[PDB]
This record gives C-alpha cells, sequence and structure tokens, in this order.
RNA sequence: CUGCUGAUAAGGUCUUCAAAA
RNA sequence: GGUGCAUGGUUGUCGUCAGCUCGUGUCGUGAGAUGUUGGGUUAAGUCCCGCAACGAGCGCAACCCUUAUCGUUAGUUACA
RNA sequence: GGCGAAGGCGAAAACUUAGGCCAUUACUGACGCUUAGGCUUGAAAGUGUGGGGAGCAAAUAGGAUUAGAUACCCUAGUAGUCCACACCGUAAACGAUAGAUACUAGCUGUCGGGGCGAUCCCCUCGGUAGUGAAGUUAACACAUUAAGUAUCUCGCCUGG
RNA sequence: AUUGGGCGUAAAGCAAGCGCAGGCGGAUUGAAAAGUCUGGUGUUAAAGGCAGCUGCUUAACAGUUGUAUGCAUUGGAAAC
C-alpha cells in the first residue's frame, strides 16, 4: 500500500495545532477530544484522503496536466519544494504568491517572457554590454529569476495547485477557486474546509511530516511521469528521514503575548 | 504650464535647417527671409491636397533651389505637366524674373509618420464636421499602424461648436518630450470651423537617433524611393 | 447573437487638488435571449471604453436561466439591500409586464410572460441584482423531485 | 506653555452622446 | 471698433516642486480603494526591500551647451 | 470589579429590612407573560416652614484683557450646596436598543455557588466583558447578554 | 402596510417598577358543539357588473339566457 499507519504515527502526522486554534468547521477530521492538547486527528481519514489527492494528481499528470506548487512559508518549505521540482519539473512559486499569478495571468506571462527574452540576449552575449550595463542586466536577471525561475517553463494557467497551507496561501486558494481550479492542501485545524477541494488532513508545524506528505504527492507525480519514486510504495529503511537542527518533538503554538490589543482609547 | 516649441528646442543639435543661405547685407537677410516665407506658405495653404509634408529653400548670390516632398505629387504635376508651369510662374513672381529658379518635387516615402501631413488630415476632417472621437481615433490607429513609436495629439478650441472651450488628448505611446536624442516631429494646423478656430498640434516618436551629427540626412523619406524631378 | 442595452449612464466624479476627475459609468445587461444573461458595470473616462470595458465584465460573468413554459415557474422575491423585486408566473399572452432594469433582465434572459412589480427603491443596478436572485434562487419541479424522492413532478 | 487673534454683498458656467467603426 | 467670459496661438503662477494618471487584476451594493501607502536612501514617485498587486505613460535623472586638467590636429591677422 | 427594576450605592458599628445565585428523591398542580386606566419610586436644579453654615459658588462689586467684555483670568461674595418635614416629577433619566419564551459555530478573561482537594489549574450551573463565522443591515456594525430564526402583549412613528 | 412598513446611529422603546380589566398561554382524557369545515332548504327586488346571442348599415345602445355575496334554519364532521 501507500504508507504505513505507525510511519504516520511516527511521523506526528496525526498532529494538529493547539485547541485553541481551531476552526469548528473541521470537526469531521478529528475523533471526539480528549487530554491531548494538540488537536490529534483520525489516521483512517488521513489515508483515505492522501489517496484520493494522490490518484487525482496522477490522473492530471498522466493525462499531461499542469500542476504548480506554491511554499512561501518556513525556509525549510522553501528548500523542500526547490528539491521537489528538481526531482520532477513542476512549476513552483517559492517566493511570495503574486497578485493575480493566476486571475492576471497575461501581465506575468509577460512578465516571464520578458525574463526569458533577457535570459537568452545574456547567454547569447555581446562586447557592448561592457561592465556597467552587464551588471545592471544580470542584477534584473536575478531579480526575475528569484520572483520567476519557477514560473518561465509554463505557458498556460495551470491545471491544478497544490497548496502547503491553506491558511497562508489564502490568496492562492482564493484565486484558485475563482478560476475554479483544483487545489490540495494540507490542511492544519486553522483552515476553512470550504476553500480546498482534496483535503488532507494533516500537520504543518512538524517539518517531517510536511516533509514526508509533500514528497509523497511529488511521487505520484514523479510515477506518473516515470521515473523511480522515493516514498510511496517503500519500505521503512528507505522511508525514514531525520529532524532538521536549528526529549520528543514540541508541535505548541506559543507567543501568544505578542497579540496586544489594538490601540484604541481616548 | 507652458512648454517650449519641441521643434524649436531641438534646431542646430539634431535637426538641420529649413532654410540654407547666406544674405549679404542686413536690408537683403530681411528680404530674403520674408521671400521663403511666402514661398513655404503658398506651398502649404494652397495645393493642399498635394500632402506637402515639408519645403526647403536653398539659396546663393543668385540662385534659388525650392526642394517640396510631398505624399500625392500627381496633383503638383498635374495633367501633362499644367500646374507645374503655374506653380513656377508663381514663384517666380514671388522672388523674381532676375534669379534662376530650380524647383525640384520629392515623392516623400513612408508618409504616414510625419507630423505636418497627419496635422492637415485632422484639420481637413474637423473641418468637414466629421466627429472629433472618430477622427482622432481613426488618426491614431492608421499612425500606430504605420509603424512608429507613440503620438501625442492635442484638439483645443470651440469644441464641436460648443459655447465653452475644452481640450482632448490622446498619447498612444512613448513619447519623450525631455529627450533630446529622440526624433520627435511636432506640427500645428488650425481647422477654420464654422463657430471658429481649432488648433490641433501633432507630435510623433519616430525613434531615437543613435547617429550624432546635425543630420545632413533624409528623414522618413528613404524606406521606398524618393526620387521625382521638374529640375534641371 | 448575445445581444446588448444600456440600461444606465451615470456621471460620476471624484474632486482632486483643484478641478473635478469625471468619468462616465455604464450598466450593461448582456442576453443570448436563450438562457444566459450577465450584467456588468464599468467606468471609464469615455463612454466607448466604458462600454467596452462594462461588455466584458458582463460576458465574464454569465448565469444560466432555466424557462417553463415561457415564463418563471413559481411566484418569488428577490431581495438586494434595499430593493425587493417581485416576479409572478404568466399564462401564454400576456407578455413582459416589466419595466425598466427588469424589463431588460427578463427580455435579454429570454422570458416571454412575467409578472413583475418593484416593490422597494429605483437604483437600476440594485434592482438587477434583487432581479437576478430571484431568478437565481427559483426552484425546478426536478430538483424538488430528487430531493423529495418523488416521481419526476407526478402527484 | 498657555497675550490677543473679529468679519468677507447677490445670481451663476463647464459636459456635448454612443448610436459605432 | 466691442466682446481674452465665444476662440487658436503665446505667456505668468503654484514650480524645476515632485507629483499626475492609465491598462489588466482584486476588494466594495456604490461613490471609490489597491498599485502611488509601510521601512531605508536621495534634490526627486531616485532606487532598493516589504506588500493583492503586476506593469506602463508624462514628469525626475541622463543624452545637449559652457567653465575647470591634458593629448592630438593648424600656426596667420595669433604667439615670436 | 460587586449589588438594584431604574435613579443610585464606597470611613466603622448596631438594629430593622429587600431581592438574587446553586442543589433539591419534598409540596401546591398552569396558580404564568404582557398590561390601556390606577398606584409606587424617580439625578441635579427649584419651592414652603424650621435649623445649620467650614469649603465652594449662580446673582453682585472691583481689578485685568479687549475696538467693546454685561464673558474666559484674579480678589471678594448672597441665595444654594447640608439636616428634618412637605412639594416639584423633568435629564444625552443612554446599552440612544420594552418585557417574556424556544433555537443557532467557536475562542480568550473575569465574578459567585457546587464537584475534587495546597495555591495554581479541571468540570457543571449562572452574572458581567472582549474577539469572532453563519445570519441581519443603507453602511457603521450586532453577532448565544443579538440589531439572527419566530411567537405573544404593551408603548410609539408617518416630510421640514 | 389585515393582505402589505418600521422604532441603536435617519420620525418613532414611556425614566423605572407593583400591577386590576383586556389580549395570549404547558401536557393527557371525556362531553357538548360557541367559533371552523361541509350537505339540503328559504332569501338576498328589478335594473347595473362578467360570459354567450339577437337587432339596429357594424358599433355606442337596446333586448335575451346564464352568472355570485351574505343571513337564517336543519342535517353531519370533531383535527385546531
Ligand atoms: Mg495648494
Ligand atoms: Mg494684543
Ligand atoms: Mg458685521
Ligand atoms: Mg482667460
Ligand atoms: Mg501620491
Ligand atoms: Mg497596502
Ligand atoms: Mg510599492
Ligand atoms: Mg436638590
Ligand atoms: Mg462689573
Ligand atoms: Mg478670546
Ligand atoms: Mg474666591
Ligand atoms: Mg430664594
Ligand atoms: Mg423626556
Ligand atoms: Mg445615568
Ligand atoms: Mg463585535
Ligand atoms: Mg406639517
Ligand atoms: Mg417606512
Ligand atoms: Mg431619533
Ligand atoms: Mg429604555
Ligand atoms: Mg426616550
Ligand atoms: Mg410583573
Ligand atoms: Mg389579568
Ligand atoms: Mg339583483
Ligand atoms: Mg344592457
Amino acid at each position: 500500500e501507500l504508507v504505513s499507519l505507525a510511519k504516520l504515527g511516527e511521523m506526528r502526522t496525526h498532529v494538529g495545532m493547539v485547541k485553541r486554534y481551531w476552526n469548528p468547521k473541521m470537526g469531521f477530521f478529528i475523533e471526539p477530544e480528549r487530554k491531548h492538547n494538540n488537536d490529534h486527528f483520525v489516521l483512517e481519514l488521513q489515508r483515505q484522503s492522501l489517496q484520493t489527492a494522490y490518484n487525482y494528481v496522477k490522473e492530471v499528470a498522466q493525462n499531461n496536466g499542469q500542476i504548480l506548487f506554491v511554499g512561501t512559508k518556513n525556509d525549510y518549505v522553501k528548500k523542500l519544494v526547490n528539491n521537489i521540482a528538481k526531482r520532477v519539473d513542476v512549476a513552483f512559486i517559492t517566493q511570495r504568491w503574486l497578485g493575480g499569478t493566476l486571475t492576471n495571468f497575461k501581465t506575468l506571462s509577460i512578465s516571464i517572457n520578458k525574463l526569458n527574452k533577457l535570459v537568452e540576449k545574456q547567454a547569447e552575449n555581446a562586447a557592448d554590454l561592457t561592465k556597467k550595463e552587464n551588471l545592471m542586466l544580470s542584477r534584473e536577471i536575478e531579480r526575475l529569476e528569484k520572483f520567476f525561475g519557477g514560473v518561465k517553463s509554463l505557458k498556460r494557467l495551470p491545471n491544478l495547485l497544490i497548496v502547503d497551507d491553506p491558511v497562508y496561501e489564502k490568496n492562492a486558494v482564493a484565486e484558485a477557486n475563482i478560476l475554479r481550479i483544483p487545489v490540495v492542501a494540507l490542511c492544519n485545524t486553522n483552515t476553512n474546509p470550504e476553500l480546498v477541494d482534496f483535503i488532507i488532513p494533516a500537520n504543518n508545524h512538524q517539518p517531517q511530516s510536511t516533509c514526508l506528505l509533500m514528497n509523497l504527492l511529488a511521487d505520484a507525480v514523479a510515477e506518473a511521469k516515470a521515473m523511480p519514486t522515493m516514498f510511496a510504495y517503500k519500505p521503512d529503511e528507505e522511508i525514514q528521514i531525520e529532524i532538521p537542527q536549528k526529549k520528543q518533538i514540541t508541535s505548541q503554538r506559543l507567543n501568544i503575548t505578542r497579540n496586544p490589543e489594538v490601540l484604541t482609547r481616548e | 504650464g507652458q512648454k517650449v516649441n519641441s521643434n524649436g528646442l531641438r534646431f542646430g543639435i539634431n535637426k538641420n535647417w529649413i532654410s540654407r543661405w547666406t544674405a549679404n547685407s542686413h536690408a537683403q537677410t530681411a528680404k530674403w527671409l520674408i521671400e521663403d516665407e511666402k514661398i513655404r506658405n503658398l506651398f502649404f495653404v494652397n495645393y493642399r491636397n498635394a500632402q506637402v509634408s515639408n519645403v526647403e529653400i536653398e539659396r546663393t548670390q543668385a540662385t534659388v533651389d525650392v526642394f517640396v516632398y510631398a505624399a500625392q505629387p500627381a496633383f503638383l504635376i498635374g495633367s501633362e505637366n499644367k500646374n507645374i508651369q503655374k506653380i513656377t510662374k508663381q514663384i517666380k513672381q514671388i522672388i523674381g524674373r532676375t534669379t534662376n529658379l530650380d524647383l525640384t518635387i520629392n515623392e516623400i516615402g513612408s508618409p504616414m509618420l510625419s507630423a505636418r501631413i497627419i496635422a492637415r488630415d485632422l484639420a481637413n476632417a474637423i473641418e468637414a464636421r466629421v466627429p472629433l472621437r472618430t477622427a482622432m481615433r481613426q488618426s491614431l490607429i492608421k499612425v500606430l499602424k504605420a509603424g512608429a513609436n507613440g503620438i501625442k495629439v492635442l484638439v483645443s478650441g470651440r469644441l464641436n461648436g460648443a459655447e465653452i472651450a475644452r481640450d482632448k488628448m490622446y498619447i498612444e505611446g512613448n513619447m519623450p518630450l525631455s529627450t533630446l536624442r529622440a526624433d520627435i516631429d511636432y506640427a500645428l494646423e488650425k481647422a477654420q470651423t464654422t463657430y471658429g478656430v481649432i488648433g490641433v498640434k501633432v507630435w510623433i516618436n519616430r525613434g531615437m537617433i543613435y547617429t550624432k551629427g546635425l543630420n545632413r540626412t533624409p528623414a522618413h523619406i528613404l524606406h521606398p524611393q524618393k526620387k521625382q524631378p521638374n529640375r534641371q | 447573437e448575445f445581444e446588448e442595452r444600456i440600461v444606465k449612464l451615470k456621471r460620476i466624479s471624484k474632486t482632486t487638488k483643484g478641478g473635478r476627475n469625471m468619468r462616465f459609468s455604464v450598466l450593461v445587461v448582456v442576453g443570448n435571449r436563450k438562457g444566459k444573461i450577465g450584467y456588468g458595470i464599468a467606468k471609464a473616462l469615455e463612454v466607448p471604453n466604458a462600454i467596452k470595458k462594462a461588455i466584458k465584465a458582463a460576458h465574464n460573468s454569465l448565469h444560466t436561466i432555466e424557462i417553463h413554459k415561457g415564463s418563471i415557474y413559481h411566484e418569488v422575491i428577490g431581495r438586494s439591500g434595499a430593493s425587493r423585486v417581485l416576479l409572478k408566473p404568466a399564462p401564454q399572452g400576456t407578455g413582459i409586464i416589466a419595466g425598466g432594469a427588469i424589463r431588460a433582465i427578463i427580455e435579454l434572459a429570454g422570458y416571454s410572460d412575467i409578472y413583475t412589480k418593484n416593490l422597494g427603491r429605483n437604483t437600476p443596478i440594485n434592482m438587477i441584482h434583487a432581479t437576478m436572485d430571484g431568478i437565481l434562487k427559483q426552484l425546478s419541479p426536478r430538483r424538488v423531485a430528487i430531493l423529495r424522492n418523488k416521481n419526476l413532478n407526478e402527484l
């Protein structure tokens, strides 16, 4: 099968956030509460939702759809998306999601066409560039690459979106919903279930759980486009992973003291 | 506020002079300066249907040379060179029989991107009671389709016969007016309407002049052949 | 053949540091007279560009309309803000008993015989919103049969 | 770091229009 | 001769101050908002980061002239 | 932050006395909600008679400022502010939101009773606050203490 | 505004309470049948209204047939 239930339990993909931060509409994916303070999930629901999303993304990638991976979150998520893009040639937006990346696609298409033209001009090279103008062109290349390096490949609106956190990507999921594009996400007890189509009840704070699930989706894509897989349909000795640096791991949401009353009074 | 003349700011740097002569004394400098004005005004106010873009005048101690660039020189030519003699006699009366005239008609290539004839067409359409929005839109679209850079058209006056004067501007494309390197051709014309006078000013951008020099080169007369005669 | 007609052409304006910026706003209703109709409101410095943008918005936002015997199935009240529009089914022959924005919406949608009355405000955009809400809230007599496990509108 | 500090005749333009290219 | 309160053209002033807008997109029933605000740096809406905005035009700057050092070309009617 | 129906209530004590919250294997057995008319209370100012008068201060006098100052500032200053007994019955008397009843996500505090027993913290029943989706609104905003879904009764509104 | 409106900021919740009369009111059983529903009968003058037809050259108009509403009595229904 896809994964092992004890493996999910060990990667802690069945722990959400503190009970304080939760959307009541996500009560379906949480079993009746208990002395746990971090909103444990239902493992069968996790596996079922993951299998459904896997099947859909596999179908899209086999039928040659264009999927876009979006993480503009912690540096680990950024590097994870970059590695997944290296593994499979899917489009990605690791930097900030630009306003209207999908609903205003014409202007960003103009920008990426300009980026491609500048890139080929620089590659063709010329002695007229000298030093100053060459440096300015290189800096422009660097900026449009940092902000459009994953979008340059596509020429048309993508057929599917994969979001690491719908709460953080509220703009991206809103654009996907207004354009009627499928969007899958790793909901983490604080997300509105209506916006996401293929909900995957999961963790979003654990750098091991997010890595495992993101690599599972990438494994679906890579199997559909036919390379050897990475995590899916694999034993423990190859599924095992490490915990990034910098007793047990602490998925506790803290720092409530930085939420003061809005400036008021007269 | 007020802006300096686009032609006047660029004259003597990236634009040659329309009249090139050196007079003998101050008395002759005024006569020669007025005769050329009369000739140019003649060619512009009458024989207007030929779309005469510009006329340049070149004089020596005693010889007058006229270069008339026109879009449809067939009207100047006439039927088997008829009106040619009429305009030759008009010029000879203007300057004098004692001098030698060397009139030369030149077909201007790619006429559409010339502010003089664009403004003349604008004024003709205004005088012909053509609606202004349609007139400016069609002129702008044809100018752009001609394959040039931005064009800015300003039409001011008693607009559509109204009792309160307005002004309407259409810029379409980059028109750097502060830049001196740009090749900006500016023309201004008066549409004599039944309700008064309408002023049409057309700026047209025709690229950047990257070759240093006081022109000494044709300006958008070269894309097709520019060879018409009537000279000696 | 998506016919279009102009419902309102207002002259809106803002104030700047000396003078007033005046823009025309158009409310266009686009309908194919077969079941597709949308509305679009746009603002521009000139009427042609305003109309172009309004038509673009109306074609971007199109809604599906179902007709029964050329009319509306059941009496409905569309609410939008302070405008309430009452629609009532009519027998074949009475024609359009609508006037103004409701009439434009109904004709461009394709209905033949409708009884209408504007019970509230008379602002065209809100009247159009109320009319669209009333027509959209409508229930076909097959969805209710599916819901209640009846037999395709049989007794 | 709190002195003082009052008033401004009447009526008025200015959007013609999108039918459309 | 009248009407600059019927106009074209030209000009003063805010002010050589740094502003004025537009296309597409999004938010709002609507006027409208966003971009143009926020943090740094400038004479500058000059530029860079941030950012439901992405870009663009006019303005700013540079390209134009002259003064400040030098090389080369030429040496009369300069110099000698 | 607590109490009362509202006005309102803050040095200590005694006496008399009103209502409320929680749990009830107890009792009466629809006896309840609203309330035209009626009655009771009702900040401060004001009235009448008798006391009291430290401070403050309408009216009043003077000095300043000012074009003028019958005002803002200052120095004095009567009624009044205080008590008892009788009236007056008005307030931005405001949550600008009548009372009663049933239902409709959640999160964060705080106060009281009850369950456990160091505090702290957990649960239940209520009071009082903030944030907040559905829902409502012209918008601001309200949002289980509703301005939401509905019922009952009373009062009130119909351009300036 | 019974059908068919509202009272936080636009006109409109009495300053608050104790409250007689009035309006409304928990659950189940039985009776009667004052409201409610239904059948028969009498009547609601003619003209007028609506539908059909005839006659005026067609119409307006005239004539002709049908056409309700309420009350009373009597016979049943018992959900509110
Ligand atoms: Mg000013
Ligand atoms: Mg003074
Ligand atoms: Mg006076
Ligand atoms: Mg003037
Ligand atoms: Mg600004
Ligand atoms: Mg902002
Ligand atoms: Mg910015
Ligand atoms: Mg008192
Ligand atoms: Mg005095
Ligand atoms: Mg004063
Ligand atoms: Mg004193
Ligand atoms: Mg007294
Ligand atoms: Mg009162
Ligand atoms: Mg009070
Ligand atoms: Mg609130
Ligand atoms: Mg009155
Ligand atoms: Mg009303
Ligand atoms: Mg009021
Ligand atoms: Mg009250
Ligand atoms: Mg009141
Ligand atoms: Mg009571
Ligand atoms: Mg009673
Ligand atoms: Mg009768
Ligand atoms: Mg009759």
